[PDB]
């Protein structure tokens, strides 16, 4: 668990590409799991 | 023309091997029949389907 900008949420998948998927948090190609995300704007920061 | 029985063995062997190599050029519905195109043009989750 972590926080990101709203546009980055689309990168959290097996085989995705982008700055977060390259340099911060990457899944394996055979991932077995769930990805959950929400617009926590009230954290703003 | 007498040796047609033996010449047919040579022709059938050649015809079958040429057909097996020709079939490398076919797409089979993939975006290209050249494997390095697919690997260089697509991200892995798309490339594996092709």
């Amino acid at each position: 668990s972590f926080v990101i900008r709203g546009d980055e949420v689309r990168q959290i998948a097996p085989g995705q590409t982008g700055k977060i998927a390259d340099y911060n948090y990457k899944l394996p190609d055979d991932f077995t799991g769930c990805v959950i995300a929400w617009n926590s704007n009230n954290l703003d920061n | 023309s007498a040796l047609g029985k033996l010449q047919n063995v040579v022709n059938q062997n050649a015809q079958a091997l040429n057909t097996l190599v020709k079939q490398l050029s076919s797409n089979f519905g993939a975006i290209s029949s050249v494997l390095n195109d697919i690997l260089s043009r697509l991200d892995k989750v798309e490339a594996e389907v092709q």
